C-alpha cells in the first residue's frame, strides 16, 4: 500500500509513505503533526480532520479545503497536499491536509519581550493576511494566538479557515477575542477582525489576556469595565432584548489607553528607528473601539504610522483570491470527497 | 526593503 499507520498519542495517523518521522505539534477539535516530505525534501505539517460527523463539522471542513486551495498569500498558510487513505465514497472517513511547517504559535511570542520593530513587523504581516482574505470578502472570524504561526526569521502566517466566511449576522469564536457585535448578536463586517487584532496586540504588550471573561455573558462585563459603557448611539443598534440587558448593566467610565497601556509595558523607544510607544497605543485605541462603525478598517491599520514603515504593495495590494449553503451529511460527505480527489 | 529580524523560539 502507498500509505502506512503510526500511532500519535492514541489516534491513528494513516499517511502517505513520503511523509516520515511524524511528531505531534498541536491539539484541536483536528490533531497536527510535524513531518518530513521525502519527495519534496522539506518539513511539513499534517492535520488530520478527526470531518462529517455532523453538518457543522462538514461545513467547517469544506470551507477549510476550498479556501486553502484558492488563497495564495505570503501571510496565509499554504496548502501543499490533501489526501485520504480510503478508496471509495462509501469507504471515505478521514481527510489529511499537508501544509508548510512553521516553528511556533503566537502564545510563545506573548511570553517574549519584543522590540518595536518585531512587534510592528508581526502586526503588519497579520494585517496583510487579513487584507488578502477581506479583498475576496472573506472574514476570518476566529483570529487568536493559536491560529497565528511564526518562524525564527520573524515571519508570520494565518492558520484557521474553518469559520472563515462572508459578512453576516453562534458561540464558535473564542470568548476572549469575541467582538462586541459577536458577543451582542449584531451583524459583523470585515473590521470584526480588527477587534481580534487589538486583543492580540494588547496581549503582546501586557503578556496576559486583555478581557478575561469567565463565561460568554461575563465577557461583556470585562469589555465595558476597561473601555467604558458604550454611548447611546451604539445602544440604538442593538436588538430590543439585548439592548434592555446592556442598558440595565452598571455604568462604567472605563480607563484611558495611557492607564490601560502605560509606557513601561511597551518596548523602549529605539534610537535606531522612528517607532514609538505613543503610536502603538494610538493604534490600540483605534482597534479597541466597541462600536464597529467608529473602529478603523484593515487599510487604515496598514496606513497607521506604527505599521506603514513596512508597506509593500506586493504583499499589501496583492490580487484577491479567486473563489468559485445548507446540505445533508450525505450531500456534504460527497462534496468533501469531490474536493479531496480534485486536489 | 524586506527586514532581517529574529525570534528566539524554543
Ligand atoms: N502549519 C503549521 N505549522 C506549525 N504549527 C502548526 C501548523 N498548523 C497547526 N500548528 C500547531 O497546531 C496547533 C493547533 O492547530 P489547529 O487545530 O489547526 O488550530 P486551532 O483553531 O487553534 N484548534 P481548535 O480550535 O482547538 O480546533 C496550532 O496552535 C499550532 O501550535
Amino acid at each position: 500500500n502507498n500509505f502506512y499507520s503510526v500511532e500519535i498519542g492514541d489516534s491513528t495517523f494513516t499517511v502517505l509513505k513520503r511523509y516520515q518521522n511524524l511528531k505531534p505539534i498541536g491539539s484541536g477539535a483536528g490533531i497536527v503533526c510535524a513531518a518530513y516530505d521525502a519527495i519534496l525534501e522539506r518539513n511539513v505539517a499534517i492535520k488530520k480532520l478527526s470531518p462529517f460527523q455532523n453538518q457543522t463539522h462538514a461545513k467547517r471542513a469544506y470551507r477549510e479545503l476550498v479556501l486553502m486551495k484558492c488563497v495564495n498569500h505570503k501571510n496565509i498558510i499554504g496548502l501543499l497536499n490533501v489526501f485520504t487513505p480510503q478508496k471509495s465514497l462509501e469507504e471515505f472517513q478521514d481527510v489529511y491536509i499537508v501544509m508548510e511547517l512553521m516553528d511556533a504559535n503566537l502564545c510563545q511570542v506573548i511570553q517574549m519581550e519584543l522590540d518595536h520593530e518585531r512587534m510592528s513587523y508581526l502586526l503588519y504581516q497579520m494585517l496583510c493576511g487579513i487584507k488578502h482574505l477581506h479583498s475576496a470578502g472573506i472574514i476570518h472570524r476566529d483570529l487568536k494566538p493559536s491560529n497565528i504561526v511564526v518562524k525564527s526569521d520573524c515571519t508570520l502566517k494565518i492558520l484557521d479557515f474553518g469559520l472563515a466566511r462572508t459578512a453576516g449576522t453562534p458561540y464558535v469564536v473564542t470568548r476572549y477575542y469575541r467582538a462586541p457585535e459577536v458577543i451582542l448578536g449584531m451583524g459583523y463586517k470585515e473590521n470584526v477582525d480588527l477587534w481580534s487584532v487589538g486583543c492580540i496586540m494588547g496581549e503582546m504588550v501586557c503578556h496576559k489576556i486583555l478581557f478575561p471573561g469567565r463565561d460568554y455573558i461575563d465577557q461583556w462585563n470585562k469589555v465595558i469595565e476597561q473601555l467604558g459603557t458604550p454611548c447611546p448611539e451604539f445602544m440604538k443598534k442593538l436588538q430590543p432584548t439585548v439592548r434592555t440587558y446592556v442598558e440595565n448593566r452598571p455604568k462604567y467610565a472605563g480607563y484611558s489607553f495611557e492607564k490601560l497601556f502605560p509606557d513601561v509595558l511597551f518596548p523602549a523607544d529605539s534610537e535606531h528607528n522612528k517607532l514609538k510607544a505613543s503610536q502603538a497605543r494610538d493604534l490600540l485605541s483605534k482597534m479597541l473601539v466597541i462600536d464597529a462603525s467608529k473602529r478603523i478598517s484593515v487599510d487604515e491599520a496598514l496606513q497607521h504610522p506604527y505599521i506603514n514603515v513596512w508597506y509593500d504593495p506586493s504583499e499589501a495590494e496583492a490580487p484577491p483570491p479567486k473563489i468559485p449553503r445548507e446540505h445533508t451529511i450525505e450531500e456534504w460527505k460527497e462534496l468533501i470527497y469531490k474536493e479531496v480527489m480534485d486536489l | 526593503p524586506r527586514p532581517t529580524l529574529q525570534l528566539p523560539l524554543a
